[PDB]
């Protein structure tokens, strides 16, 4: 797709295109921003 | 020791064809027989082996009877055309100056081409040109039905073409479906998945609705989802009472005609894989008897308004007895091009509001064009603008087409079908405009 | 009696129903699947023969008697066309309409066989081929009349009768041409005996030994069982061989075994042979419906 | 030997029970004779009377003679009876 | 065959039976030399012979009508040729070329010239010699002629070429070695 497309794509070398989301604004944005880092209770460490 | 054995290895095709063609009144029968007989064996050898092909002698005799019928129809056509003018009429004189080869090739094409796969149709036409040189089959023109097809296709967001265009093959296939429904009282569509057989049948019913002023009703049944006992109804082994099955219930409903069902036209469509088990009772109906027999002992006579139809991805497990009784139209996968589906998508976007749901579904039929409703909602405007942005990429050689052709090369754990990918893409674009 | 109407297709060869008086007390005739009807010369009175077996046996007897008595009249009428230089199409079509398809084809075959027999008797070692030429001329005239009539628009039953007559007369023309080419000059030559022949003797009092069908050694009698408008078979040389061998086996009291690949006319040829002699054929399928 | 537009070359044919010289058959005691390059030529069917010196041999697939591919008409070199070719069981095999 | 059946009048009947017997021999022995003798091994058994005898009896009884003698010309040769070409022996034949071969045999044997003293049952036997019809008319003469036949039989008796034998043996020769190959290592397990 990057070869045949005219639409700009993400300009980060070692990231697949599938790892990026399209924001409501036109520009791309990585999915990694939308995944929080949480803390799990000791009660449910293996069955959350 | 008690039985005398005789080797009937090879019947005389040529002389049987000669005598039958002479029986139908053909002036030339020797040349026509000597041409048609090798042609059938040529088709049997050259064409790819498929279960539904039948180039045996029964098929040949049926084709020749059809050719005789077409010849007589042409005699009557010329006779009535001259009679409406001022003329002196003689049947023999009219029959003298006609091409018999044109009638025969027309009958052969009309009987075979609907069953032909898209891979085999050009081979068949090459063979036909070889055996019948300088003779071509021009398809009979159905102007009124084609105009109604155009109207319904524009109404249902479907492409229409006049042959050798974008969508010509699909129009031809629905016309063939009309022909087979006219001829036979039972027929099948045996294309692969995603070839437009169910859409073609729906369009045909809604077009004959306008053409003939007769109300089209559809009864779609999945036969394998339901058990055979519920399908055909089961007799209680004790405390004797009859429980009508679904198919028997539909047949009894149309036969009784409480709401005037005899006036209306009703088609029963078995939209599911054909198997020997659930079609045993249907064999009597599909045969020339046209009679459903049940363990209850009741004998339901199929009325002329009913037309038992079939949709199958394939007929791998269909008995030859079931295939023989029914007509058939093979909807090859290259009847629905990618451009047709993209046009359907972009046409659905421009006129179906994406949020209003089902309450406004009925209002779609209230307006024949929905004038003054261009701004039905802001959603319609947004998705129309989105379709305008998306049109350059949906072209016949655009981004989507090249991407799909490349993706078909890639191996997928599940079988990669065209319409699965296209429906996924359309749903994602729907959600894109919803996000906007 | 109405409930009995569905079971006749199992017992009789062609009788799909019985035509009855309005009070269902007298049987007036029989009818086929195609609607072709044979009206009994003498109706079977159910009231005088109340038992089912008795009046059914009388129905079978009257079917045979009336079929023979109508074949007699049909042969008597078609003898005129056999000896005529020109055939009026209207009279021929009227004759076709007046009589059943089975009796029509039988009358044509009987007339052709008797005409060829009289011809071969008349030539009698002199080498004069004029009578067989006359027979061929009459057959060709009838073929031209039928070819002209079949191009017209006809009712379905009359169209089937015309098709059967054409299919029979093409074979008759071929056989007569073969006889003329071979210069056959005696009725007892094998080239004529090997062809199936029909000998109708109206003077016989019994109605099951009137028409005699002969082929080489075999000398069958026509069982006058109503067959309806059956599908005739184009008498190819292979079907002629089948008929010859099968009648030879029947004359020797042996059984018949036409073996070959599928769809080569085996069972249909046997059915056609049985129907030509008027005997009830009953095909038994042998594919998971036995 | 140049092939005409309607002529196709074939090789590997074997002739059982005969020898072909000058495109004419003669009965031979050899078990089999290797046929050289054989030109199959398709011609418009002229209304030509079947000559008395013409024999219609088969062309079997192999020596078992279970499958028949087609038939070939050959002219007889001498005044030999064609029936002798039928009694002798003369034939043609695509392969030995 | 019972003696009374052949001894029945007219006197010519026995000669026909001899020809029929010879015919049934020639087709049968030829089955050894398949695929050369026939395209495939047909079941020309005794039932065909009995059917042929019944046909001959019926036709001669019809033609003679009890006459002690009938001329060789009056014998219905066409009926016999057609029936044993299509009904008796030809029914089993499916190949058209084997049917042609059967027609050739019947036309060569069943003819009026069979009753000539100079008739040759098999021409150019061994390329130089011929086999002549017996000149007798009774059953005993034909039986004695059969008993006095040479013991050394070649394929030329049946119309085949002599090297047909040379073919058959080598086929059996291969049939030997291949059979031994099926024995080489099921018995031997070292
Ligand atoms: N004439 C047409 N023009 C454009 N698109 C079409 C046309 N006919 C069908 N399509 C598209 O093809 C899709 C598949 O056609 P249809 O609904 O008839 O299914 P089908 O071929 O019977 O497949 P399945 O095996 O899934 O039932 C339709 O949903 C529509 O998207
Ligand atoms: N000589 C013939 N003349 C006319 N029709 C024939 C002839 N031979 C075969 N047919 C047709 O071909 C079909 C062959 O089917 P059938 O005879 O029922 O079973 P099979 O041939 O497999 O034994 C028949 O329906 C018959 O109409
Ligand atoms: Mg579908």
């Amino acid at each position: 797709i990057r070869r045949i497309t005219t639409v700009p794509l993400p300009a980060a070398p070692n990231i697949p295109i599938i790892d990026y989301e399209v924001s409501i604004s036109g520009e791309w944005s990585p999915w990694q921003a939308k995944v929080p880092q949480i803390e799990v209770e000791t009660h449910k460490v293996a069955a959350p | 020791k008690l039985f005398r054995s005789l080797a009937m290895t090879k019947p005389d095709r040529q002389l049987i064809a000669q005598v039958m063609l002479y029986s139908q009144g053909f002036r030339t029968a020797e040349v026509l027989a000597n041409k048609i007989v090798p042609f059938f064996k040529l088709c049997d050898e050259q064409l790819s082996s498929q279960s539904h092909y039948d180039f045996g002698l029964r098929a040949l005799k049926s084709v020749l009877v059809s050719a005789g019928n077409v010849k007589r129809e042409r005699i009557q056509k010329i006779k009535r055309e001259k009679e409406e003018r001022g003329e002196a009429v003689d049947e023999g004189e009219i029959a003298e100056n006609l091409p018999e080869q044109e009638i025969l090739i027309q009958s052969v094409c009309e009987t075979m081409v609907p069953k032909l796969v898209a891979e085999d149709i050009p081979l068949l036409f090459s063979l036909l040109s070889d055996v019948f040189p300088g003779v071509q089959y021009h398809r009979g023109e159905m102007t009124a039905l084609r105009e109604e097809l155009k109207k319904v296709c524009q109404e249902m967001y479907l492409t229409y073409g006049d042959g050798e265009e974008v969508g010509g093959m699909w129009v031809e296939k629905v016309l063939q479906l009309y022909q087979i429904t006219q001829i036979n009282h039972g027929l099948m569509m045996v294309g692969p998945s995603g070839s437009g057989k169910s859409m073609a049948w729906r369009v045909l019913l809604k077009a004959l609705e306008r053409l003939e002023g007769v109300e089209g009703v559809a009864h779609i049944i999945d036969p394998k989802a339901i058990s055979k006992d519920h399908l055909y109804g089961t007799l209680d082994p004790n405390t004797r009472e009859w429980t009508d099955g679904l198919f028997t219930h539909v047949l009894r409903k149309i036969i009784d005609n409480v709401r005037g069902e005899l006036q209306k036209r009703q088609w029963i469509v078995f939209d599911g894989d054909v198997d020997p088990e659930w079609v045993e009772n249907l064999n009597s109906v599909l045969d020339d008897n046209k009679l459903l027999t049940l363990p209850n002992g009741e004998r339901l006579s199929l009325p002329p308004n009913v037309r038992i139809m079939f949709e199958v991805q394939d007929l791998k497990y269909a008995t030859l007895a079931t295939v023989s009784r029914c007509g058939m139209v093979w909807f090859s996968e290259d009847v629905l091009s990618t451009d047709m589906i993209f046009n359907n998508f972009l046409a659905r976007l421009r006129s179906i509001p994406l949020d209003e749901g089902e309450d406004e579904a009925q209002r779609r039929r209230k307006g024949k064009e929905d004038e003054g409703e261009e701004a039905a909602s802001p959603m319609l405007q947004i998705q129309r603008d989105a379709a305008t942005t998306l049109q350059p990429y949906f072209t016949p050689n655009g981004l989507v087409t090249k991407a799909l052709e490349h993706a078909f090369k890639l191996e997928h754990i599940m079988d990669l079908t065209r319409l699965r990918c296209l429906g996924s893409l359309f749903s994602m674009l729907h959600q894109a405009c919803r996000n906007v | 009696v109405a409930k009995l109407q569905k079971h006749f297709k199992k017992m009789f060869a062609g009788v799909s129903s019985i035509i009855l008086s309005e009070d269902n007390s007298v049987v007036l005739g029989i009818s086929s699947r195609e609607g072709e009807e044979v009206t009994f010369k003498t109706p079977v009175s159910i009231t005088e023969h109340p038992k089912i077996n008795e009046w059914l046996t009388l129905v079978e007897k009257e079917m045979r008697v009336t079929l023979a008595k109508l074949l007699a009249e049909s042969v008597t009428e078609v003898e005129i066309f056999g000896k005529a230089t020109s055939i009026d199409p209207n009279t021929y079509i009227t004759w076709i309409d007046k009589y059943q398809a089975q009796l029509v084809v039988l009358s044509a075959q009987i007339a052709w066989s008797e005409n060829v027999e009289a011809a071969l008797s008349s030539i009698g070692g002199s080498g004069d081929s004029a009578p067989l030429q006359s027979v061929l001329s009459n057959v060709e005239v009838t073929l031209n009349v039928l070819a002209d009539s079949v191009l017209m628009e006809q009712p379905p039953l009359r169209r089937r009768k015309l098709e059967h007559l054409i299919t029979e007369l093409v074979h008759q023309r071929d056989v007569t041409r073969s006889l003329i080419k071979s210069k056959i000059d005696n009725a007892k030559s094998f080239e004529w005996l090997s062809q199936m022949r029909f000998y109708f003797d109206p003077k016989q009092t019994d109605v099951l030994q009137q028409l005699s069908i002969q082929m080489a050694n075999a000398k069958f009698n026509y069982g006058f069982e109503y067959l309806g408008v059956q599908d005739k078979l184009v008498q190819t040389p292979l079907t002629d061989r089948c008929y010859l061998t099968m009648t030879q086996a029947l004359e020797a009291r042996l059984g018949g075994s036409p073996f070959g690949p599928a769809g080569t006319g085996k069972t249909e040829s046997v059915k056609a042979l049985g129907h030509q002699l008027g005997r009830f054929v009953l095909v038994f399928n042998c594919d998971e419906t036995f | 030997a140049t092939l005409d537009a309607c002529s196709f070359g074939v090789t590997g044919l074997k002739l059982q029970g005969a020898t072909c010289s000058n495109n004419k058959l003669s009965l031979s005691n050899a078990i089999s004779t290797v046929l050289p390059l054989t030109q199959l030529r398709w011609v418009k069917q002229t209304n030509a009377e079947k000559k008395a010196n013409v024999v219609t041999l088969p062309v079997y697939l192999n020596f078992t003679r279970a499958d028949l591919i087609f038939t070939v008409d050959f002219e007889i070199a001498t005044k030999e009876d064609p029936r002798s070719f039928y009694e002798r069981g003369v034939a043609v095999l695509c392969t030995e | 065959v019972p003696v009374s059946r052949i001894c029945k009048s007219p006197n010519e009947r026995a000669r026909l039976y001899f020809l029929l017997a010879w015919f049934h021999a020639i087709i049968q022995e030829r089955l050894r030399y398949a695929p050369l003798g026939w395209s495939k091994k047909y079941e020309f058994g005794e039932s065909d012979l009995r059917s042929a005898c019944d046909t001959v009896d019926t036709w001669l009884d019809d033609t003679a009508k009890g006459r002690q003698n009938i001329s060789p010309d009056k014998i219905p040769w066409s009926a016999l040729k057609t029936l044993m070409a299509q009904s008796i022996y030809g029914g089993r034949v499916d190949n058209e070329f084997d049917q042609r071969l059967l027609n050739t045999f019947l036309e060569r044997l069943f003819t009026t010239r069979s009753f000539d003293s100079e008739f040759k049952l098999a021409c150019k036997v061994d390329g130089h010699k011929d086999i002549q019809m017996p000149d007798g008319i009774r059953r005993e003469e034909f039986v004695q002629w059969v008993e006095l036949l040479p013991d050394t039989q070649t394929p030329s008796w049946l119309g085949l070429p002599n090297n047909a034998e040379r073919v058959l043996l080598t086929t059996q020769g291969v049939d030997m070695i291949s059979k031994m190959l099926k024995m080489q290592m099921l018995e031997d397990e070292d």
